[PDB]
């Protein structure tokens, strides 16, 4: 029943600050030191610092001293991480984690928050352009055709992609987004289907980008040569 | 900063295999060391602390050794839920640091990719850019070389790849490679080709198209 | 190991 619940996703401009919260349930909040650890996409784990929730004493990792601040409010069992003067290298998932803290020393991180996504970028909110990846007779492989949608030039993450309003799930691969050099994200979602029924089956890619309140349904159909 | 060097960084294994992962610390850390498991989209989970004490709620097939600088984590008989990334961590001085991780993925028979190429849509070209997509579907192992050739010229720096996580059902990977060109550069050339090298292919497979056809 | 004080 020990749980740490963190605040929701954040998107910030360079130079701004972000305050992440972490609330403890199911154990005595002031009985265990609490760590903050971050993970950039595809990378390892980086320790930011820790706090004694009873006393408020902290040790901040040297590379973050004077920029990252840990505090707590015992009345609401909540710890806070304030990351200031943000740059794009601060993009990542931020976790709080309780230490077992036996003997009032570090032992191991035994309860973890669910993580808080922090994106730092100069980009502004933008919905995606959705382009068909059309199947072609020349691209037939055995009895299979591949088709899809390219979901390009959006910010921030995430987008959701479904096919035929969720009725088509077999053979679907929705790829992890890539951050383009422009600072906008892009991904493709593909599906393999029978080549035999390309003339009669319907394929609609449903793209939802909640940050821009954009919803797009894109028809994907075989290319016809005149 | 103390450096924790894990080896190997990547390991392929089968259910039932014994797996041994090493963590070497750049300075002595006594037994002030912990091990964690992490799965995609999840926080790490504590397995071992005090270098060799097993955390409550962790199966007994996990065990660890070491005092000082040379530490090892063993899974005696890998189970399906054990395919994950593993990290060591010290706490003997500041900053606390983690090893680079060891990703344990599941072995299966070699499977060649099915390869598909998609020219840019007419809609996108109207916008001033051209994306060419090459799809490698349901292959194993993960290592694959995708080369873009444009009128027989090898491309560099203008493509990005994305790979799925290993599939829970068939243990394969899929991969997209996207070549992005300005409309001006796209219109300079005629023949666009994606060339795929993979262990399951006796020779590289090329899929291509002619612009404007 | 490192510590950050008493918690009572």
């Amino acid at each position: 029943q020990k749980v740490l619940v963190q605040s929701g996703a954040e998107v910030k401009k360079p130079g701004a600050s972000v305050k992440v919260s972490c609330r403890a349930f199911g154990y005595t909040f002031t009985g265990n030191a609490l760590h903050w650890v971050r993970q950039a996409p595809g990378q390892g784990l980086e320790w930011l610092g820790w706090i004694n929730p009873h006393s408020g004493d902290t040790f901040t990792s040297q590379k973050f001293q004077g920029r990252v601040y840990m505090t707590r409010d015992k009345s609401i069992n909540t710890a806070f991480l304030d990351v200031t003067r943000l740059t794009s290298d601060d993009t990542g998932i931020y976790y709080c984690a309780r230490d077992k803290y036996y003997g009032n020393e570090a032992v191991g991180m035994d309860v973890w928050g669910q993580g808080t996504s922090v994106t730092v970028s100069s980009a502004s909110t933008k919905g995606p352009s959705v382009f068909p990846l059309a199947p072609s007779s020349k691209s037939t492989s055995g009895g299979t055709a591949a088709l899809g949608c390219l979901v390009k030039d959006y910010f921030p993450e995430p987008v959701t992609v479904s096919w035929n309003s969720g009725a088509l799930t077999s053979g679907v691969h929705t790829f992890p987004a890539v951050l383009q050099s422009s600072g906008l994200y892009s991904l493709s979602s593909v599906v393999t289907v029978p080549s035999s029924s390309l003339g009669t089956q319907t394929y609609i890619c449903n793209v939802n980008h909640k940050p821009s309140n954009t919803k797009v349904d894109k028809k994907v159909e075989p290319k016809s040569c005149d | 900063d103390i450096q924790l060097t894990q080896s190997p960084s990547f390991l392929s294994a089968s259910v039932g295999d014994r797996v041994t992962i090493t963590c070497r610390a750049s300075q002595g850390v006594r037994n002030e060391l912990a091990w964690y498991q992490q799965k995609p989209g999840k926080a790490p989970n504590l397995l071992i602390y005090y270098a060799s004490t097993l955390q409550s709620g962790v199966p007994s097939r996990f065990s660890a050794s070491g005092s000082g600088t040379h530490f090892t984590l063993t899974v005696s008989s890998l189970q399906p839920e054990d395919f994950a990334t593993y990290f060591c961590q010290h706490m003997s001085s500041y900053p606390l640091t983690f090893g680079g991780g060891t990703k344990v993925e599941i072995k299966r028979t070699v499977a060649a990719p099915s390869v598909f190429i998609f020219p840019p849509s007419d809609e996108q070209l109207k916008s001033g850019t051209a994306s060419v997509v090459c799809l490698l579907n349901n292959f194993y192992p993960r290592e694959a070389k995708v080369q873009w050739k444009v009128d027989n010229a090898l491309q560099s720096g203008n493509s990005q790849e994305s790979v799925t996580e290993q599939d829970s059902k068939d243990s394969t990977y899929s991969l997209s490679s996207t070549l992005t060109l300005s409309k001006a550069d796209y219109e300079k050339h005629k023949v666009y080709a994606c060339e795929v090298t993979h262990q399951g292919l006796s020779s590289p497979v090329t899929k291509s198209f002619n612009r404007g056809e | 190991a490192v510590g950050i004080g008493a918690v009572f």
